[PDB]
DNA sequence: ATCTGCTTTGGGTGGGTGGGTGGGTTGAGGCAATT
DNA sequence: AGCAGAT
């Protein structure tokens, strides 16, 4: 419930697409 | 003072001292007024620039020899209220005042047009709002409505009787000629002088005839829900509404809901419920339009007199004719020769009968044959909503005669009829295919007719015709295996074969390398992009301005701008050859053949000779000349050129680039 | 006013992201990495349309595969169950619309009619198909625009129309082989193909 | 109490702005889905 | 020809 994304945002789906691969 | 000829004013007019607003929008005096008004409207609204919209949009009417004037509900709504209140409420006096008026006023610019037309047709164009064919209730008839929906069945124009005259069977007397009410038909019970309860003849000595016309409304898929039955509406066109509309359409239909009585209703029903229909005012085509709702008139691609003025200025300048490339699509970051080739099949070449016994096709089509995450679907979307007609189909959502035209027997007559397909909407028009290569191989080879002879030929059922499919292919594929192998010659990778291959005039081939430059600024535009589409990034004049700003920072025209240049030069502009280095073109087209006698090259056939000169043709339409000039033929023929370039093989690449250096 | 107290309460917490996670679909046991990825599916993500009219996508489609009786469909049951609108099909779909759209007529005059199918019935919810690996080759190739253009476009004879799936795909599918092989990679167990599987944002 | 007048069966010597939940039902041909 | 209505 944030209305800005934060690099610690990016990085949590940045890991979650890494898991995918 | 004769008291039938005093008059009100307009807060006097607000305060109603009557029954209901029929009965005091009839009365005499209040009727003056709101003439008066009406005319006054007409003579003086100016919009932001300043000048006159309607004295403008008087002249052109007369220009085009046409019997209906366009009004705006939004300009009648600010300049005044009460008015548009009253068309709202009580559409029918308000638009006969509005007819009375709107011919006087057109007389005033032209003294004598009573010659020509008689009447003049007041035409809403943005009623502000929108209801289904569900949503339609009691409380919303006699009132004016505005629906969409599709028109799945129409009638042949039959002319109709603008005054019936009765004579009595007995008497003999003739009645006077009474209006016909297009809803229900007109009786005479008790006659004036006979007072005979025989019936009276209907018989007349000279009559005026007005054209006629039925359709049945549908509500169109998109809107109905999911997985329930669609409802349906009637809809009466009167003259010069007539074939506006066509099967199998989108529309969004203004008129007057109206009811009367149906005694065959009551009898299947048991209860006394009446018959509806909607007598249209006025009719907005919104097939393949679904990303232009955001635009006022009945018509998004048309101009005014001073659009047109200016569609002349932005073309003398020296590059249009990159700015337009540049314009194609601007949220996709790169492709700059898929968008040369999507503006060029836009433009299109202009179709030539030599001497009445030679046809030439004018039309240009486009293979986008790329990668699978290369933004070929969002530009056949771009492209059906910048056409003026366009059809989008799927591989495998397609058929043979859905595409083309199919025969089916009519529920009504009982009898074979022909009806049209995917290429017909999309006469002088694009047919947007995607997922090309999926298609079935049967459903693909129906359009290889239509693709060069621009006709399409049924021989079924006892029906021997030919039509007309003046229509470009746009086409997107996926190369054998889901990504092209660049080692390999096309024929290769994709399935096609050599018939269906040379009808395209332009192959743009798409690969996804990974350059990690090349990846940083597809990121950061994308990125960006997707920053400036957010939705949270007068009032109406501040959300077109806001809109405004957004749109210069990627487009360097006006998208809405765009559409109607394209539209115009599509329709005024013929350019022809004249002057031209004939020995270059051979040479050229001498040295593609040559080349491409290799195994597995693309095809090379005189239909790409004779695409070089309609890509020169179309180049030369953007800039609105009417010549073909020399820059346009290199330009064409470095399109061809390299297109054909690209498509070759990694070993032989180089040197085919080397060699063709002369004309790229 | 009372439950707004308890939406406070629940922000003002700090472990909120990892309560809401352990919070779904309790039934099954100990599968954590899967349940995030439900709970981002079912917030979703922003949906854009550009200065063009060229629409962005913002659902997020999930695949998950596994072995016989690892509480695939589980997943698939509480999310029918639980989120406002859904559809519960499999890939092998017996209706004749499928997973898309069909066209069919009723008997002699009768015109064609659209016949709806898992992915327009699940409009604006999350469809869930049991079986994707099975699916029919009508599907598989329609489905391609569904997932990206969030349309499905038919053009049969006499009926022409561009239907809405804005849908997000929840599929499970079992591997090419009996059992996940850990020697191969996910395009190896998978029958899916490149363009499909790059359409699918988590695995 | 008498005089004036319309409409059937069912069928194309009423029709398709009355339709097919008002009955006239086999034969052929085109189309999607099924194969 | 039987029944539905106006003088
Ligand atoms: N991790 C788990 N947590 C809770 N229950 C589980 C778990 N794994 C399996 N089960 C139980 O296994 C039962 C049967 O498994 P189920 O058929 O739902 O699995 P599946 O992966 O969907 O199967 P299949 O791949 O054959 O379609 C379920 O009712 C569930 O109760
Ligand atoms: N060059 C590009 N510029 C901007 N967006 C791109 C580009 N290439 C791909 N995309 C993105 O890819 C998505 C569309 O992919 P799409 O073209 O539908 O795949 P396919 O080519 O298989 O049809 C869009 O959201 C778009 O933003
Ligand atoms: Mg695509
Ligand atoms: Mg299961
Ligand atoms: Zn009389």
């Amino acid at each position: 419930c944030v209305d800005e994304i934060t690099p610690s945002f990016i990085a949590e789906a940045y890991d979650l697409l890494r898991q995918s691969i | 003072i004769d008291p039938l000829r005093e008059e009100l004013t307009l807060e006097s007019l607000s305060n109603v001292k009557a029954n209901s607003y029929s009965e005091w929008i009839t009365q005499p005096n209040v009727s003056r007024t709101i003439a008066r008004e009406l005319k006054s409207f007409l003579l003086e609204y100016t919009d932001e620039t300043g000048r006159s919209v309607y004295g403008a949009r008087i002249r052109t009417l007369g220009e085009m020899n046409s019997e209906s004037l366009e009004v705006n509900y939004r300009h009648l709504a600010e300049s005044k209220a009460i008015l548009a209140l009253f068309l709202a409420k009580c559409p029918e006096e308000m638009l006969k005042i509005f007819d009375l008026v709107a011919m006087e006023a057109t007389e005033l610019h032209y003294p004598d047009y009573a010659r020509i037309h008689s009447e003049i047709h007041v035409r809403i164009s943005d009623f502000p709002t929108i209801y289904s064919l569900r949503e339609l209730r009691e409380s919303n008839l006699s009132s004016l409505v505005r629906v969409t929906g599709v028109v799945t069945r129409r009638t042949g124009v039959f002319p109709q009787l603008k005054y019936v005259k009765f004579n009595c069977l007995k008497c003999g007397s003739i009645l006077g000629p009474f209006f016909q009410d297009s809803n229900e038909e007109i009786r005479i019970s008790f006659c004036t002088n006979c007072k005979s309860k025989g019936p009276f003849r209907v018989n007349g000595e000279k009559t005026v005839y007005r054209n006629y016309q039925r359709v049945t409304l549908q509500e169109a898929p998109g809107t109905v829900p999911p997985g329930r039955l669609p409802r349906h509406r009637e809809v009466i066109l009167l003259a010069d509404l007539v074939d506006v509309s066509k099967p199998g359409e989108e529309v969004e239909v203004t008129g007057i809901y109206k009811n009367n009585y149906d005694g065959n209703l009551n009898a299947k029903n048991g209860f006394p419920v009446f018959a509806t229909i909607i007598e249209a005012n006025s009719i907005k085509r919104r097939e393949g339009n679904t990303a232009n709702e955001g635009e006022e008139g009945l018509d998004v691609f048309s101009w005014t007199e001073e659009e047109e003025r200016e569609f002349r200025k932005i073309s003398r300048d020296r590059g249009i004719i990159d700015k337009i490339i540049s314009s194609m699509a601007p949220s996709i970051y790169g492709h700059r020769d898929i968008k040369t080739a999507v503006a060029c099949s836009l433009f299109g070449g202009v179709p030539k009968n030599v001497n009445g016994k030679h046809s030439i096709r004018g039309d240009i089509n486009v293979l986008l044959l790329g990668d699978p995450g290369t933004a070929k679907s969002q530009i056949l979307k771009y492209v059906e909503k910048t056409a003026h007609r366009a059809v989008f189909a799927t591989g495998q959502g397609a058929s043979a005669v859905g595409l083309t035209a199919s025969v089916r027997k009519d529920p009504i007559t009982k009898e074979w009829t022909l009806e049209g397909g995917a290429l017909v909407l999309a006469d002088k028009g694009v047919c947007l295919i995607d997922e090309f290569d999926k298609m079935n191989d049967q459903d693909r080879t129906s359009i290889h007719e239509a693709m060069e002879q621009q006709s399409i030929s049924i021989s079924k059922a006892g029906i021997v015709t030919t039509l007309q499919a003046r229509c470009s292919i746009i086409a997107a594929a996926n190369p054998n295996g889901g990504r092209y192998n660049s080692t390999l010659p096309l024929a290769q990778n994709v399935s096609l074969t050599e018939p269906i291959l040379s009808r395209f005039d332009i192959l743009c081939v798409v690969r996804d390398l990974v350059d990690e430059e090349a990846d940083e600024r597809l990121a950061t535009f994308v990125v960006d992009s997707h920053v400036r589409s957010h939705p949270e990034n007068n009032a109406r004049q501040r959300r077109l301005q806001r809109q405004r700003k957004k749109e210069e920072e990627i487009s360097p025209i006006p998208q809405e701008l765009l559409m109607k240049y394209i539209h115009y030069a599509r329709t005024k502009i013929y350019p022809k050859l004249h002057q031209m280095d004939m020995d270059k073109v051979s040479r050229v087209y001498a040295d593609l053949r040559r080349e491409s006698i290799s195994t597995g090259s693309f095809p090379i056939t005189v239909r790409h000779l004779e695409s070089i000169l309609r890509i020169a043709e179309s180049f030369a339409k953007m800039r609105l000349s009417e010549f073909v000039s020399s820059y346009d033929l290199d330009r064409a023929i470095k399109v061809v050129v390299d297109s054909f370039v690209d498509a070759q093989k990694v070993s032989v690449r180089r040197q085919l680039r080397r060699s063709f250096a002369i004309y790229t | 006013s009372d439950e707004i107290n308890e939406l406070k309460e629940m922000v003002k917490d700090e472990h909120i992201y990892d309560k809401l996670v352990r919070s779904i679909a309790p039934a099954v046991f100990g599968h954590e990495a899967v349940k995030k990825g439900i709970l981002l599916q079912m917030l979703g993500g922003v949906h854009k349309s550009t200065v063009e009219g060229i629409k962005l996508r913002g659902d997020i489609n999930i695949c998950v595969v596994g072995d016989p009786s690892t509480s695939k469909s589980q997943f698939l049951k509480y999310v029918v169950g639980f989120a406002p609108r859904s559809v519960y099909t499999s890939g092998k779909a017996s209706s004749a619309a499928g997973l898309t759209a069909a066209v069919v007529r009723d008997e002699e005059g009768g015109d064609y009619t659209i016949e709806a199918g898992a992915l327009m019935l699940a409009d604006n919810g999350i469809c869930c198909i049991d079986e994707f690996d099975k699916m029919d080759i009508s599907d598989q190739v329609a489905i391609h625009e569904a997932m990206e253009q969030q349309t499905i476009s038919i053009a049969k004879a006499g009926i022409h129309a561009t239907l809405n799936a804005r849908t997000s795909i929840l599929a499970a599918a079992n591997p090419v082989g009996g059992r996940y092989n850990r020697k191969l990679s996910l395009r190896g167990n998978l029958n899916m193909t490149a363009p499909i599987m790059s359409r699918f944002d988590l695995f």
